[PDB]
RNA sequence: GCUCGCUUCG
């Protein structure tokens, strides 16, 4: 798909074994790879790859408050019970940078 | 033909010179640059085209065909082999595109839209075959592949 | 055989030989007067309308140009089609309503075409 | 390119224009001719002209096969009929030429025989084209027929007397259609039988080398002087091309020579509505040098109007009584008095202001835009400016014009004083 | 793949000729198993690979040669006595090519599916000169059938196979060592593989019914796995091995090539409402139901 | 509806009856009129077109005629009946709504700015594609299935059309024909045609050793068989001829007739033999032969997308031939009418007006143009599609529909080869402008700046190339077809004559085309490879102008340029003043165009107008086209079909099943030139808004746009969707009525 | 894609808003870059169309300018009011008991 | 070569008479003896020796 | 409600 106006289909099983037999076989998170080459095609896309591009190079240097609201961003649905665990900040004499 | 390899080889070094220099030449964080780097989006030859110049257009793996006698276009000599006669396009989509280059960019972007338009239906009937071939076979517990009888 | 040139072609018919020839010039439709007291309307004038006499000059100009003034106008002549197939000008004369006399007046070799000079035509108004 | 050299003359002859005929041989090749070959006979017809040339082919020579002479002779006639031969003796010793036709009219071509100094031209009564024509296999199989026939009925030693009395098949001489009509008119049979309607004419045959060629070949040329004016042939160039070429038969439609084909008085107005401000020297120059500069004058008053040395065409051509503002809808009578009102203002100052116009006229913004546009430009700190320059040359040279043109302009301002109460 | 292929050009193989069709129409003629496909390539192994000389021999070997490419001029000359057509063999050109073609060769060549031309009608005068007389055969045919030979006198092989076409010299640049290969553009395996300096062990082909003809159905599998996996690769799109070999074991689980077409398919399946369903419908019905075959569910 | 519709009256304007003889129906003259409606009580009424889309009824104008006839051996005249009903096209000559300022067409309620052209039938605007075919009796050279390079003429006459071919698919040449058995030899043919000597059909051939050597088998096989001459060689061509299902008729040995008459009528039709004389037709074959035999070495195969060999019917054809067919249908039944009244009814004499039904056009011409389906038997034509429903998204999306231009291949396969952009598309059809789909390359759309010829006289042209030196090809042999500087003329398919120094003949063609004796629509081009002077005068050729260049200096000046915009000249000017001129595709294919003032050189006779015009309407709105990718640039046409915006003045009057309006149209910032001319700024479909190109909350991965909800809140955006409701209250047989 | 063209359209669309002109974008001609550049920085603007900007969200200024600029949208007829579908058991067909 | 008989122009054959080869036309009783050698060279295009490639 | 045609959509 290209969000470009695609239509598509949305089907409900009437059946419990139906519905257990896709959510078993035919789940998102058991179907990352395709059965041609084991490839996973279920990953990063555009704007996706840039911003993690521009994340992890090497000028960039985060101090405590901008590190910690990007991390805070992702903390959010199955992700509200479990702990932070800032990371130690890489440079901290001269300013506390967090890479 | 070893003249149309020849001038395809010197027209393929421009673009390709033109496009090293471009990259050289071009400062960081660039976001073309960057998003071709990433490879999110674009690559090196988008913005070699888009920039510095846009490539030998080409029609069936080779140069625009004489479409009038002996002459792509009435606006060329008859019997003219020269590159801009035969779809180079020396500017860039930056500069502009001068209506013959316009012209060629055209007819190679119908090619490749008619290419598709009957790959999509080629395609559909031979997976729609391979399809009724290959549904019966199933892998049994046995470890061997058997077919529906 | 080079293809010849009309203004060659008259230089060695007279200056090269003496002797004489046949030829076959095509004239336009209507040539350039009237129909002397022929009954009418601006119809065709053909050479059936005209008398016998002097009714125009062949010029040889230099280049190759080879002009036919046939009075006030000045038609152009060039080379026809290379006949090479035997082609004999004869006179069938009937002098009787029951016997007549066909005579083989020569052989047909070169033919050529006049045609109007349109270019000057049209500069001229 | 001058003419040095070759100035030869033609003369026309007309004692052989019914009686010259071109003969080709589209299969012969000009090097071999038909001179050595005896002739017997030609046949020929005066009207729908078909030449068929019978002549005498040799038999002892080595490039004739005698056996197969003595079996196409057996082949086209019979054992020893003879009463209707195709070749007198028992070889084939006669060949037939015949003639097609080329085309109807043969008068734009010409026979032309060149003398020292002199080409003199004959016209041309007919030209047709000689084949080699396949008649007796015709006959052949005919006869073919016929013997085929006689077969079948020797089936029998001897044959009873057949009682094959002709009952009376007498057919209905049936109305015929008139498409079934012009069917068998148009039929190749019908026009076949047509041409053998008329009847053959026989003619002998003179060679090259007989005396009588060289005799009659005289005939070709014309006695007169070297020098003689022809009466006809002096029609002019424009003469000659009126005749080999016969004719068929937005307000700026007419064209610039559909415009000079019209009267004088139709040029100026047609002019002043197209393009409704020019000077009196563009007009002269467009109508041209021929026209007197008084009738032009005295056109342009009746349809312009002096704007400061300028022609400006008038409101009522512009605007006729039954026409109105295609953006308003208003009468032609209110736009015929703005636009007089703005070119009052304009002989008045050179300075137009469009929003006073627009609120003495007590009109929309678009009809004072389109009335400004046809006779002023923009002028920005400015306002509207008068498309052409002062033209005093014309004022000077007619004081008399510029008079009444002023007395015109002062009669339009008191009606327009009246109107807007100015 | 196959809308994930381009159908792109250009993609010589490093030849910069030949061209091969290679895409989705290559899938095609690969699935659907036709005895006759389009180029069909054949790659030849030669004993000498660094000689150039044994290649262009075994080339000339294999490849069909016509008369009319190595005479070089052929007249009809019509003698006061006899009338007879005359050709005269370019032995430089022949010297040229490394054809083992003298007179004697194409004497025997010619009476050889040519309107039963006797033997002792054609005859050598010279080294390189070749006479043929030929006599009216009294079936609608007379001396006047001289030029039907002038027609196809030209047209006979002398020397190869006559189903080849075309042979080139492929040459492999590897830094260890150029070598020398044939590359075939004919449909005869068999006929290449028995010629005189050709490594027949490893001689392969496209055509798979050739292959499956020729050296086994296990063979024409193992081509057709090569195949299918080439033309994947030529795109630049990758397939599990596994796939492929799946599809070659179902076209070759009978003994042999059954294509993907509705005559395969029927020839391998067996349910009638399948073979109904997919085409010839009505045919399939009435058959099924004037042999009264009981279709199973399985 | 002025000049054709009086010819095809004309053509058929005595219909008589072969029963009781000196009667007949004559017709005399044939009128159109203005549009009326029917609804008042045998009365007529001036309609609208907006009145006709909201009554849901036609916009048709009665077709009458003024006749004579005889019903008791007394001649009868009628000075105005009426006999049918037909459609008026917007904005024609008959239209009420030409002639009209705006406040007119708002008293008519009625857009200004609406391009028109299109009819309303039934309250539903249908209007007629272009229809683009191949050329007519033209020889096509081109390769069989099995690789034979063989030959196609598809002779079309104003009454038959046939395709008459040639192969080699044995080294000899066969002519196939749908009134034939079998194939036969081309040298039967000859024989047959007048023509029996060999040597004269090896002339017209070619005298080229290898044509020779390739038409040798021909004459082998010819010699086989005992076929020798004319006679022989049509009681061989009727052995082959069957009869067309027992012809009604007694035959009387036609066997050789027959021959004759397919030969002279039915093969090579349009071919004239002037009285039973083939000598033009053998030429002609004779030039086939020799283009088959030349194209059978070097591959020269003629390719069909070439679009000099293209012809674009409009409206008006079409409407011709269906309105010729209804009238012979018309005809065909008024004298059936007449054989089964007259002679039997009683002594009161029989006429015409009692049975002359008006309904039989009116019905014929409103199913054709609204189902769209044309079925003329007359002409065997079963076409589909020519009429579609005008759509009204936009003011883009009609004026672009209006221009459209279907294909001949009517797509149903992959084609692929008419699909492809063709450079003779130059200056005549958009580029870039395609439906993106299944319909990709086969419906096209017509460049801004181009024109569609017409039909000319025909007459002066024969005469000004019979008074250039053109020889008779009767007066010569074939043996001059094969000179290398001997050259032929044609003329729309018909061999015109042979010429030499064909240069001097072009440029003084040219020369008195530019003086205004000659149509300036009327094409001259030369072809060096087959060496053939090629005279079109046929219509549907498409033309473009251009500015004539002599001698590195264009014709168009500073001062011309100035009087034009003062208004001293117009087009027609420069048209006259051989200043600017129209070239064909064929014509340009022999000229050099320069695309600006500074690519002029020694070697240019014409200049380009304004590039700008090779796109077409739609391809118009595009900002800086030229810096964009083409699938961009035609999927912004395919787009500008769909995009929202008004429709004309009158949309609020109009009532339509669907329509879609912007509450805050805005014009562009950025307007080509094409805008303003197409008065696009009039009517916008779209609006400005200040868009910043960035990354944000990653809700805009993929082509996903992030919008303003203040914007939105304050207008921006806001749309108008009006669907129409319609019913009806019928009255039926009974009387009975819906309440 | 390479647009180049929205772009100099974009660019073009700014210089004319704040001048007050209709620039053209005629094909093959048109208005250059450097009479638009010029028009940007005679009225103060930055001669790329880049402008300093600070997020709206986090209150602090982005470390990459961004592209603003009057772009001519238009809106298409498909809406997704109308493509909207859900179908329940509903009506089904005569011939074949479907929907 | 093609050749045509001057008498009626129908195309030749090669035959034999009596005494020596002849040329001869099947619709007349036209003949042509042949007195020397007579030949047609066609001189087909020689198989260029094609080169490897790679 | 059946059919067909056009048209768009990805
Ligand atoms: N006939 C069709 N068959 C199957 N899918 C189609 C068809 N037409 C459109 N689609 C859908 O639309 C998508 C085609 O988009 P794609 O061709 O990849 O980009 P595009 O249309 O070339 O856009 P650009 O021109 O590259 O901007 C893929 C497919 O799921
Ligand atoms: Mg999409
Ligand atoms: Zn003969």
């Amino acid at each position: 798909a290209d969000f470009d106006g695609d239509e598509m289909n949305l089907h409900l099983p009437q059946t419990e074994e139906a519905k257990a037999e896709a959510l078993v076989l035919m789940g998102t998170k058991a179907n990352l790879v395709t059965p041609r080459n084991g490839e996973p095609l279920i990953a990063a896309i555009q704007d996706f790859l840039t911003g993690a591009y521009l994340l992890t190079l090497k000028d960039t240097f985060f101090d405590r408050a901008k590190a910690c609201q990007i991390i805070a961003s992702i903390l959010v649905g199955k992700d509200e019970k479990i702990k932070v665990r800032l990371p130690p900040p890489t440079i901290l004499k001269p300013v506390t940078l967090w890479t | 033909e070893t003249l149309e390899a020849l001038i395809l080889k010197e027209l393929s070094v421009i673009r390709d010179h033109a496009g090293s220099a471009c990259l050289r030449e071009l400062d960081k964080s660039n976001s073309p640059l960057t998003m071709a780097l990433c490879g999110s989006k674009g690559s090196f030859i988008n913005i070699s085209q888009m920039i510095a110049c846009v490539g030998q257009q080409a029609i069936s793996g080779s140069r625009v065909p004489d479409g009038f006698e002996n002459r792509s276009l009435p606006h060329f000599e008859k019997h003219s082999k020269l590159p801009a006669a035969k779809g180079f396009v020396a500017n860039s989509f930056y500069s502009g595109l001068t209506p013959t280059e316009f012209f060629f960019h055209t007819m190679a972007g119908r090619e490749g839209l008619v290419d598709t338009a009957v790959k999509t239906a080629e395609t559909g009937y031979m997976q729609r075959r391979l399809v009724k071939s290959l549904e019966d076979l199933c892998s049994q517990y046995d470890l061997t592949v058997r077919s529906s009888t | 055989l080079p293809k010849d040139v009309s203004v060659a072609e008259l230089l060695r018919e007279l200056s090269l030989t003496k002797e004489e020839e046949l030829l076959f010039l095509q004239l336009p439709d209507t040539l350039p007067g009237q129909p002397p007291t022929q009954d009418i309307a601006e119809n065709a004038c053909t050479l059936a309308d005209l008398t016998e006499g002097q009714v125009g000059k062949l010029l040889i100009r230099k280049s190759g140009r080879v002009q036919l003034l046939l009075g006030k106008v000045t038609l152009d002549v060039t080379m026809g089609t290379a006949c090479s197939f035997l082609q004999e000008l004869v006179s069938v004369g009937l002098g009787d309503s029951r016997t007549g006399e066909m005579t083989v007046l020569g052989h047909v070799k070169h033919k050529l075409v006049c045609s109007p000079d349109f270019e000057s035509l049209l500069d001229h108004k | 390119d001058d003419p040095v050299v070759q100035e030869i003359d033609v003369y026309l002859a007309k004692s052989l224009a019914e009686k010259l005929y071109l003969f080709q041989y589209p299969v012969r090749p000009a090097s071999m001719t038909y001179d050595d070959i005896p002739h017997l006979s030609a046949k020929i017809k005066p009207k729908q002209q078909k030449v068929e040339l019978e002549m005498a082919i040799d038999t002892l020579n080595p490039n004739y096969c005698r056996s197969k002479g003595e079996q196409i002779a057996l082949n086209v006639d019979g054992a020893c009929a003879d009463e209707t031969s195709t070749y007198s003796s028992k070889l084939m010793d006669k060949q037939t030429f015949c003639s097609s036709q080329t085309t109807s009219n043969t008068s734009r071509y010409a026979a032309a025989l060149y003398r020292q100094g002199e080409l003199h031209l004959t016209p041309l009564h007919g030209i047709l084209q000689l084949r080699p024509s396949f008649s007796y296999l015709d006959k052949a199989d005919a006869k073919h027929r016929e013997r085929e026939a006689a077969n079948e009925a020797g089936d029998s030693s001897q044959d009873e007397a057949e009682d094959d009395v002709k009952q009376i098949t007498v057919r209905f001489s049936r109305p015929e259609s008139e498409q079934a009509r012009q069917r068998r008119v148009q039929s190749y049979e019908f026009l076949q039988k047509k041409h053998a309607e008329e009847p053959w004419v026989h003619l002998h045959y003179y060679g090259l080398r007989d005396s009588r060629s060289e005799h009659e070949r005289q005939y070709l040329l014309c006695p007169g002087s070297s020098g003689v004016e022809n009466t006809e042939l002096v029609k002019s160039p424009s003469e000659y091309l009126m005749m080999l070429m016969p004719p068929s038969q937005p307000s700026n439609v007419l064209s610039m020579a559909q415009l000079r084909t019209l009267p004088l008085a139709d040029q100026i107005k047609i002019l002043m509505k197209n393009v409704k401000v020019m000077p009196f020297a563009n007009l002269m120059s467009l109508l041209g040098p021929s026209i007197d500069s008084v009738a032009v004058l005295r056109g342009i008053q009746k349809v312009a109007m002096l704007v400061q040395g300028n022609w400006v065409v008038k409101s009522d051509i512009l605007y006729p009584k039954d026409s109105s503002s295609p953006h308003s809808g208003v009468p032609a009578e209110v736009l015929c008095r703005g636009r007089d009102f703005v070119m009052w203002k304009f002989t008045q100052s050179r300075w137009v202001v469009r929003k006073e116009v627009a609120t003495v006229t007590k009109l929309c913004a678009e009809d004072v835009k389109d009335f400004l546009e046809h006779m002023a430009v923009v002028r920005i700190n400015k306002g509207w400016e008068f498309i052409l320059p002062y033209d005093g040359e014309f004022i000077k040279k007619h004081p008399d014009v510029v008079q009444r043109q002023h007395m015109l302009w002062t009669g339009i301002q008191a009606k327009l004083e009246k109107v807007y109460n100015l | 793949p196959g809308t994930q292929m381009t159908l792109k050009t250009f993609h010589f193989a490093g030849v910069a000729s030949m061209n091969i069709t290679l895409g989705v129409p290559r899938i095609k003629e690969i699935i659907n198993a036709s005895k006759a496909i389009s180029t069909p390539i054949i790659t030849a192994q030669l004993d000498k690979d660094d000689d150039a000389d044994y290649a262009r021999l075994v080339k000339g070997r294999i490849e069909k040669t016509l008369l009319g490419e190595i005479s070089e001029y052929i007249e009809e000359v019509f003698l006061p006595d006899d009338c007879f057509i005359l050709v005269k063999l370019s032995l430089e050109r022949i010297r040229l090519l490394r054809l083992e073609v003298n007179a004697e060769t194409v004497r025997y060549s010619i009476c050889t599916s040519k309107l039963r031309v006797k033997p002792g009608d054609v005859a050598v005068h010279g080294e390189a000169v070749v006479c043929v007389t030929p006599r009216e055969n009294s079936k609608s045919s007379m001396y006047y059938v001289l030029q039907f030979l002038k027609e196809d006198l030209p047209k006979v092989v002398v020397q190869g196979i006559p189903e080849v076409s075309r042979a080139v010299i492929h040459i492999d640049e590897q830094s260890g060592k150029e070598k020398y290969k044939l590359l075939v553009e004919g449909d005869n395996l068999r006929a290449v593989m028995a010629t005189h300096g050709v490594k027949g062990t490893r001689t392969t082909s496209n055509n798979t019914y050739e292959v499956e003809k020729t050296l086994g159905i296990e063979a024409a599998r193992t081509t057709i796995i090569n195949e299918i996996q080439y033309t994947m690769v030529n795109h630049g799109m990758s397939i599990d091995r596994r796939h492929v070999m799946l599809l070659s074991d179902l076209m070759t689980y009978k003994g042999e090539v059954l294509g993907i077409t509705r005559f395969g398919l029927a020839k391998m399946k067996e349910s009638v409402l399948m073979l109904a369903s997919f085409e010839k419908t009505a045919d399939h019905l009435f058959d099924a139901a004037y042999f009264g075959q009981k279709d199973s569910v399985c | 509806i002025n000049v054709e519709i009086k010819k095809i009256m004309k053509a058929n304007e005595k219909v008589t009856s072969d029963a009781d003889p000196m009667w007949y129906l004559k017709y005399l003259n044939i009128y159109v009129g203005l549009p009326d409606v029917e609804e008042s009580f045998n009365v007529t009424r001036p309609v609208s077109p907006h009145e006709c889309r909201l009554r849901d009824m036609t916009y048709s104008a009665p077709i009458t005629v003024d006749i004579e006839y005889t019903r008791g051996s007394q001649r009868i005249i009628r000075n105005a009946l009426p006999i049918g009903r037909m459609p008026i096209m917007l904005r024609s000559s008959n239209c009420v709504l030409t002639g009209k300022t705006p406040a007119e067409f708002a008293k008519l309620n009625e857009c200004p700015l609406d391009p028109g052209g299109y009819f309303i039938v039934k309250g539903v605007e249908k209007v007629i594609l272009i229809q683009e075919q191949l050329s007519k009796n033209r020889i096509i050279v081109e390769a069989d299935r099995k690789g034979a390079v063989g030959a196609s003429v598809t002779s079309s006459t104003h009454e038959k059309k046939s395709r008459t071919n040639m192969a080699v698919k044995q080294g000899r040449f066969y002519l196939r024909h749908n009134t034939l058995s079998e194939d036969i030899p081309i040298v039967i043919i000859f024989k047959a045609m007048g023509v029996e000597s060999d040597q004269e059909i090896v002339q017209m051939i070619g005298t080229e050793e290898h044509v020779m050597a390739a038409f040798g088998p021909s004459l082998e096989e010819c010699q086989k068989a005992q076929i020798f001459t004319q006679m022989q060689a049509l009681k061989y061509i009727g052995n082959k001829v069957r009869r067309q299902r027992m012809w009604g008729g007694g035959p009387k040995k036609t066997k050789i007739e027959e021959a004759r008459e397919l030969l002279a009528s039915t093969i090579l039709t349009h071919v004239p033999v002037k009285e039973f004389n083939f000598r033009a037709k053998c030429i002609y074959t004779a030039v086939m032969v020799r283009r088959v035999i030349l194209a059978q070495g070097d591959n020269k195969v003629d390719d069909r997308d070439y679009y000099g060999n293209k012809r674009l019917e409009l409206a008006g054809q079409l409407l011709s031939l269906l309105f010729e067919d209804l009238f012979k249908k018309f005809n065909s039944e008024m004298k059936k009418i007449a054989d089964q009244v007259i002679p039997k009814q009683r002594a009161a004499q029989f006429d015409v007006v009692k049975h002359m039904r008006q309904d039989q056009i009116t019905n014929g011409m409103v199913n054709a143009i609204s189902t769209g389906n044309w079925s003329l038997k007359r002409f065997k034509m079963d076409r589909q599609g020519v009429t579609q429903v005008l759509s009204r998204l936009s003011y883009i999306s009609a004026l672009g529909m209006m221009t459209r231009i279907s294909s001949q291949f009517e797509k149903t396969r992959k084609v692929s080869g008419p699909r492809s952009l063709q450079p003779s598309q130059w200056g005549m059809l958009c580029p870039s402008d395609t439906p993106e789909g299944e319909a990709c390359g086969l419906v096209k759309n017509l460049a801004l700046m181009t024109h569609i010829t017409t039909d000319m006289e025909d007459g002066p042209i024969v005469k000004l190339a019979s008074n250039l030196g053109v020889e008779d090809v009767n007066l010569l042999c074939g043996e001059e077809l094969s000179y290398p500087n001997v050259f032929l003329v044609f003329l729309n398919g018909n061999i015109l004559g042979v010429i030499r120094d064909h240069k001097k003949l072009v440029n003084t063609f040219r020369l008195m085309r530019r003086a205004g004796y000659i149509n300036e629509f009327v094409s001259i081009s030369t072809n060096l490879t087959d060496r053939c002077v090629y005279i079109s005068s046929d219509g549907g050729r498409l033309c473009r102008p251009y500015i004539i260049v002599k001698k590195q200096k264009p014709a168009v000046t500073n001062k011309h340029m100035e009087e034009l915009a003062q208004g001293y000249r117009n087009f027609e000017d420069f048209l006259h003043e051989s200043l600017v001129e129209y070239l064909d595709v064929n014509e340009e294919n022999d000229c050099n165009i320069a695309l600006y003032e500074h690519t002029i050189n020694k070697d240019t006779t014409h200049l380009e107008i304004e590039p700008f015009t090779l796109l077409g309407v739609c391809a118009g709105l595009i900002p800086y086209p030229h810096h964009n990718q083409s699938p961009r640039n035609t999927y912004q046409c395919a787009m500008g079909k769909q995009a929202m915006g008004t429709i004309g003045y009158n949309q609020r009057n109009r009532i339509d099943t669907l329509m879609y309006l912007l509450a805050y149209p805005q014009k562009p910032m950025v307007k080509t030139k094409t805008i303003e001319l197409i008065e696009f700024e009039k009517l916008p479909a779209g609006q400005n808004a200040t868009v910043a190109v960035m990354s944000y909350s990653g809700y805009d991965i993929e082509d996903a746009l992030v919008l303003n909800k203040a914007s939105l809140d304050r207008g921006f955006g806001r749309c108008l969707v009006y669907k129409n409701a319609k019913c009806t209250l019928k009255r039926y047989t009974n009387q009975t009525f819906d309440k | 894609r390479m647009t180049v063209g929205k772009l100099i359209e974009l660019l073009a669309g700014k210089a004319g808003v704040l001048d007050g002109r209709f620039h053209y974008g005629t094909a093959f001609g048109g208005s250059k870059v450097k009479d638009v550049c010029e028009d940007l920085v005679r009225h103060g603007y930055n001669y790329l169309g880049k402008d300093y900007v600070t997020s709206g969200i986090t209150g602090e200024p982005l470390e990459a300018y961004i592209y603003f600029g009057p772009v001519y949208y238009q809106k298409l007829k498909h809406m997704v009011l109308d493509k909207m579908h859900a179908r329940a058991r509903g009506p089904r067909a005569v011939l074949t008991r479907q929907p | 070569m093609l050749l045509f008989c001057p008498g009626c122009g129908n195309g030749l054959i090669v035959e034999e008479g009596q005494r020596c080869h002849r040329f001869a036309c099947n619709t007349c009783p036209y003949v042509h003896n042949i007195t020397r050698k007579v030949t047609n060279r066609k001189y087909p295009k020689l198989k260029e020796v094609d080169d490897v490639l790679g």
